[PDB]
């Protein structure tokens, strides 16, 4: 209970980013297992684009919020991509509560906006359900319910939302597309490439489209 | 589909309940996907209660809902004449959303029907058909049996019955039984009778007329 | 207030088609899924179809899949149902209804919907080969209370309205639900009970209106 939010994971890495100096258009990927696995499976996507991966496998959105100052705000990025809720739904650390998870995402958004960091919100991905645990429909319904709250919040607050789910979830029951996974639960490299095209378009829109003329 | 079933009368000012069961749980992550609706004749359904227990705005506070999982109840704390209606319980946990149906009735004391028989009019006999109408008026409870006898010959297959909704003034039902014969078959017989059985009658009541 | 105003019902020959409309006002129509629901005469409610807020997703009850198409015009705040290859068993009052959920994501057919917070007034669709025919209205003549009435026979389609003495007589009136006869025509009776002593001094007239055929009959119901 000394370091519940796991600030130790990236503490040394954050120190070296400081020693490297100011970076223009830095994008931080804040997330749980999905984000950690992305860096693991395609480090070039992050290195070649100057994106900073700050995913921690297993982490709850509550603990993500608690390390948001250290791993996002203090890195003074231009943009943060928030990928949260997957491990909350997986319940590896405790019972899932949609209201708390959604509230934690909102709190992270508000921390970023107060620090003048642009935000991109994202859909929790589909995954295969083990029948002994829950049905595929139950798994998919929970994910859709949380993603709906995130989308409507994003529309209300003029925040971009990247819907990985609609591109990766297969009929009839929302299983993760077999082309996009090896284990049915996590994306494989092909699945991450689908995600990369989507997120880079949203990042480039934030960094490059300015001065919306209102009439 | 998920199947909705109402598995069951109350005096005025008393409490009425309607029970509804779903064929599988419609509770998911602590929300109950169950709504209740009221429908009056000629009108659409009107929302009463949603998420099993939240009363809709503008609905009188004598209406409330409870239950979870597969078992739900609509309670009307003080039954009123204007509350006599069809009620629907809807699950919307899965598509297709499905609706279970049942009715609220005012309970009252037993009342025997007053029975009336009408021969076919002369105006109707001008065409080829004769309709004989038997009226059972203002009875309770709704269960009633009508038998048509023509020259003591029991009839079968040539009558249709229709029943009103419960009367708002006295909580009774009325019923019509219409016997349809050709004019030729009508002129070939003398006695026309309808025989009415009802719990309010110590013995079946017969009303009859001789053609002409 | 939220209003849903339906139009376009009527009579359809079996195998032919009909489009219904539901004009919405009083809420942001373009952010809600919309439903059609139907009620066959004397029976319960059957959900028919849903369309997502952005029209990207449409789903149908198994009973109408392959024959019906739901659509919406968000610029006119109007919902539509195109009904092809209509059958006798599609005869029903059709309702539109608003979904309670804001911008639901209807990515698969089976997902939860909202509850249905507002409903249109209903439009009757009658699927039959019968031709429009006005009712014949026959008196049910009175033989300390007397019963009298009107037999409203052989009309098509529903509905008819019946009043007594131009609405001045309401106490004791019972107008029975129509029955669909084997001919394809409808029939019903309307009755009223009155003091028998009134039969000499009072005139009783049933006023029968059948709007589909532009027919109005006022029939005096007299003793003998």
């Amino acid at each position: 209970k000394q370091d519940p939010a796991n600030k130790k994971r990236y503490a040394e890495a954050n120190k070296e980013l400081v020693r490297k100096g100011k970076q223009k258009n830095r994008v931080v990927f804040m997330g749980n297992s999905i984000t950690e696995g992305w860096v693991a499976n395609d480090p070039a996507f992050f290195e070649d684009n100057g994106y900073v991966g700050r995913g921690i496998s297993g982490q709850t959105s509550s603990h993500m919020l608690e390390r948001f100052e250290e791993d996002v705000i203090k890195l003074k990025p231009a943009v943060v991509v928030i990928m949260a809720g997957t491990n909350d739904i997986a319940e590896n650390a405790g019972p899932y509560n949609e209201e708390q998870t959604f509230g934690n995402i909102v709190k992270m958004v508000e921390l970023a906006r107060a620090a003048k960091i642009k935000v991109i919100l994202t859909s929790v991905l589909p995954h295969a359900a083990a029948p002994w645990n829950e049905s595929q429909k139950e798994a998919t319904q929970a994910i859709i319910n949380l993603n709906t709250r995130i989308i409507n919040y994003a529309i209300e607050n003029k925040i971009p939302f990247v819907d990985y789910f609609v591109e990766m979830a297969q009929s009839p029951n929302g299983d993760l597309n077999s082309s996009y996974t090896r284990d049915g639960v996590h994306p494989n490299l092909e699945g991450y490439k689908v995600m990369e095209a989507l997120i880079k378009k949203a990042i480039d829109k934030v960094l490059l489209e300015h001065h919306h003329h209102h009439h | 589909d998920i199947v909705m079933t109402q598995s069951p009368a109350v005096s005025l000012g008393e409490r009425a309940t309607i029970n509804c069961k779903s064929s599988q749980s419609v509770t998911f992550n602590y929300k109950n996907y169950l709504a209740w609706y009221q429908q009056k004749p000629g009108q659409p359904p009107k929302l009463l209660i949603y998420w099993a227990s939240t009363r809709e705005s503008g609905v009188p506070d004598r209406f409330s809902g409870s239950g979870s999982g597969t078992d739900f109840t609509l309670t009307i704390s003080s039954l009123q004449a204007e509350d006599v209606a069809v009620y629907y319980c809807q699950q919307h946990y899965r598509t297709p959303p499905t609706f279970g149906q049942g009715t609220v009735e005012i309970k009252r004391t037993v009342a025997a029907p007053s029975v009336f028989i009408f021969p076919p009019s002369d105006e109707q006999l001008k065409s080829g058909t004769a309709s004989v109408v038997c009226l059972l008026n203002n009875f309770y409870p709704r269960e009633a049996k009508v038998q048509w006898k023509v020259d003591n010959a029991l009839q079968s297959g040539n009558s249709q019955e229709s029943v009103t909704e419960q009367d708002s003034k006295d909580s009774t039902y009325s019923l019509s039984s219409t016997l349809t014969l050709s004019k030729a078959d009508y002129e070939k017989h003398k006695v026309y009778a309808c025989e009415v059985t009802h719990q309010g009658l110590s013995s079946p009541v017969t009303k009859s007329f001789n053609r002409g | 207030q939220v209003q849903l105003v339906e139009s376009g019902g009527g009579v359809v020959q079996p195998g032919r088609s009909l489009r219904l409309s539901c004009a919405a006002s009083g809420f942001t129509f373009s952010t809600y899924a919309m439903h059609w629901v139907r009620q066959a005469p004397g029976k319960g409610l059957e959900w028919v179809a849903v369309i997502s807020y952005d029209a990207n997703y449409k789903y149908y009850a198994d009973s109408v899949k392959g024959r019906f198409t739901i659509s919406r015009d968000n610029s006119k705040n109007t919902l539509y149902l195109q009904m092809n290859s209509l059958r006798a068993e599609d005869t029903a009052v059709y309702y539109c209804a608003k979904d309670s959920q804001l911008r639901s994501l209807l990515y698969f057919e089976w997902l939860s919907q909202g509850y249905f917070d507002y409903w249109g007034q209903g439009t009757l669709v009658t699927v039959s080969s019968a031709s429009t025919k006005g009712p014949s209205v026959f008196p049910l003549a009175p033989s300390g209370t007397a019963a009298l009435g009107c037999l409203v026979k052989d009309y098509f389609p529903e509905p008819v309205t019946v009043s007594w003495n131009s609405g001045a007589l309401t106490s004791g009136v019972h107008t029975f639900p129509a029955v669909l006869q084997s001919s394809g025509l409808y029939s019903l009776s309307s009755v009223v009970t009155v003091p028998s002593s009134s039969l000499g001094t009072q005139t009783y007239i049933c006023n029968v209106n059948h709007k589909p055929s532009n027919t109005k009959v006022d029939k005096k119901v007299e003793p003998k």
